[PDB]
């Protein structure tokens, strides 16, 4: 069966208004569990270890470049 | 009957929105994770070379 | 013992409220130990508090 | 939703709740509820309420034939 484990809250009865045979049609609720936590990377202390920044636009770079020049 | 169509499929396309942003945000944590370890010598190299 | 409740508390569906507080913090307790009663004059003993 | 489904699920609409799933339809039986002065053989016995058979011990009757 579908009917296995779920709930029913109602029914759709076709056009009897004092009849309770025929073809039925039941809404199967089912339950369900969200099981999640709401981790963000601002959140964990993993952020310390990071300076982030909100680049809008990263896919149109192509590659990146910092110059560091040493004055010895 | 189809208003609890409505909201059964509201509460499935918000749930996927919000298991794709999280999935998202696990995924940075991983490559933060794996771009550190990318980074990362053992303890027993920079022992010395630091 | 937390060996014991890190092995148990983990994944969970049909979640709820914070049930069960105490008195004195007021925090959620998060399991209960069913012992004999000399484990129980024991464990108040190596534990003390 | 015609049932009792808030504590045992919870409080959270997010986390928790009730969804839609699946439209299944059965078919139910429809049985003719006879009755005995709905059908035509009551035509035959006149029936009456006698509301206790015990008051009739007795297995006879007198028919007081006249011709």
């Amino acid at each position: 069966s579908a009917a296995e484990g779920l709930f029913h809250s109602f029914d759709l009865l076709v056009g009897k208004d004092a009849r309770e045979a025929g073809i039925k049609f039941e809404v199967l609720l089912g339950v369900y569990t969200n099981a999640i936590q709401y981790v963000r990377f601002l959140e964990t202390a993993l952020a310390v270890s990071c300076v982030n920044t909100e680049f809008k636009d990263l896919s149109r770079m192509t590659d990146g470049k910092i110059q560091f020049r040493i004055s010895v | 009957v189809e208003y609890a169509e409505y909201v059964g499929a509201v509460k499935t396309v918000a749930s996927a929105l919000q298991f794709g942003v999280d999935a998202l945000e696990r995924g940075l944590i991983n490559t933060v994770l794996s771009v550190k370890l990318r980074h990362a010598p053992p303890m027993f190299i920079l022992q010395t070379l630091a | 013992l937390s060996e014991m409740v890190a092995a148990v508390s983990g994944e969970s569906v049909l979640k709820g409220v914070s049930t069960y507080t105490t008195a004195k913090g007021g925090e959620p307790v998060g399991g209960v130990f069913i012992v004999t009663d000399n484990v129980l004059r024991q464990l108040l003993t190596f534990l003390g508090e």
